């Protein structure tokens, strides 16, 4: 997966 | 979500808002066309991780898979970037404040091949929001717009029932501020003309941005790479 | 200017150009087919301008700015309304109504097929009425270079008129109203959007001499490097 | 004279 897709998982 | 009130949707925008960060402008030395455009790339990247987190407390962002999200913002990122930053220069004419520390005019973007086409509408763009008054709440409605819609039609009820609200929300503003029926929607027009400037402006920009990558101008982070790689 | 709504719309309805037709596919013969009716449409493109009201109140500079800007957004928006109730793909012309695959026949086509068949299937969705067509034509034209200045902001404002019109006449609350007001206009960014890609495409095709184009042609492409 | 500049007073 994108590199965002992690990104936007970080609470 | 779609419960909020108007006032709630305003009060819910304006404590989302990021911070305006700053630049690691060197004034010890004068500026390359890589030392200018690795100065706004660093910007663009901190500002970026930002941005994500404001996403998620966009209404409604955060109810859409991970994949809409994405592709949400792979297709805004830099309107976004660029209406915040026409927000920022409103009150400096002829100059955009990119950072506190990095207010620069069209002579200065001619550092950069190709760049003082881009400031030019960028300048424009801040000329027409002081012509037009734009107040913070209408600014937030239109960048929280921007993020909903840009990317909406590469896909979808529910993202237009939260646009529907946003425009509920503008319509209430400028009701509250005074302006005639007529008004409203003659403004609310004008508001939302301005964003297929800004879609010109970003797509300009993304091909030069794209450009000063392929011609090894400036190191892009891996981040910046994967949004300029999505278009 | 003074006209009345109703008599926008009359005047709009009464200035639409033709329809017209392509010739009764390699990436060669396509691109031909595309640009040959893309400047025989642009023909009367410029003549449709002349009519809408305002317009020619311009200078002739600002004439020449705002169509070299804005002709490729209303050569689309005219194709995505033609292609409306064909589901699945673009009427081009009567006799040239291509399905979403045929767009492969041309490097790099199918994304901007893609696009406006989405753009389509969205004004389908929203039942967009010929009269409110005509009005969101025009407000390409006007604005898409208008930032790059008081009458055409005044003749905007009396299109947007005309829009709510149309709506109240239509039955709709004003809630609903202004909802649809905004839903046509942010379409409007959608279209900008294909515009500017389609004018990457184009020039890329120019580049590689796949297909003689127009003088005219290459004029309007120009304007935009 | 790009044909546009003519074409827009041609009648
Ligand atoms: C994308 C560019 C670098 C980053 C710039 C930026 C950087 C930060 C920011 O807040 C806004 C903008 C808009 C203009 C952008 C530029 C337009 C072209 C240039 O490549
Ligand atoms: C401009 C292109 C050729 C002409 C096409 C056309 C031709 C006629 C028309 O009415 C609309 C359109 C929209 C899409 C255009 C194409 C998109 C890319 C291609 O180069």
């Amino acid at each position: 997966h994108k590199l965002l897709h992690r990104l936007l998982q970080d609470s | 979500a779609l419960s909020l009130t108007a006032d709630q949707m305003v009060s819910a925008l304006l404590d989302a808002e990021p911070p305006i960060l700053y630049s690691e402008y060197d004034p010890t030395r004068p500026f390359s066309e890589a030392s200018m455009m690795g100065l706004l790339t660093n910007l663009a990247d901190r500002e970026l991780v930002h941005m994500i987190n404001w996403a998620k407390r966009v209404p409604g962002f955060v109810d859409l898979t991970l994949h809409d999200q994405v592709h949400l913002l792979e297709c805004a990122w830099l309107e976004i970037l660029m209406i915040g930053l026409v927000w920022r220069s409103m009150e400096h004419p002829g100059k955009l404040l990119f950072a506190p520390n990095l207010l620069l005019d069209r002579n200065q973007g001619k550092c950069v091949e190709g760049m003082v086409e881009i400031f030019d509408m960028l300048l424009a763009t801040s000329s027409r929001f002081r012509m037009m008054n734009l107040q913070g709440e209408e600014f937030v409605c239109l960048k929280s717009i921007i993020l909903l819609n840009s990317g909406v039609y590469t896909f979808k009820d529910h993202i237009h029932r939260v646009l529907d609200k946003i425009t509920d929300t503008l319509i209430h503003l400028m009701a509250k501020a005074g302006l005639t029926l007529q008004q409203q929607h003659q403004r609310l027009a004008q508001l939302l003309l301005i964003l297929s400037h800004i879609r010109h402006m970003s797509n300009k920009g993304m091909e030069h941005l794209y450009s000063m990558k392929c011609k090894n101008v400036v190191p892009l982070s891996d981040l910046l790479l994967e949004m300029l790689d999505a278009h």
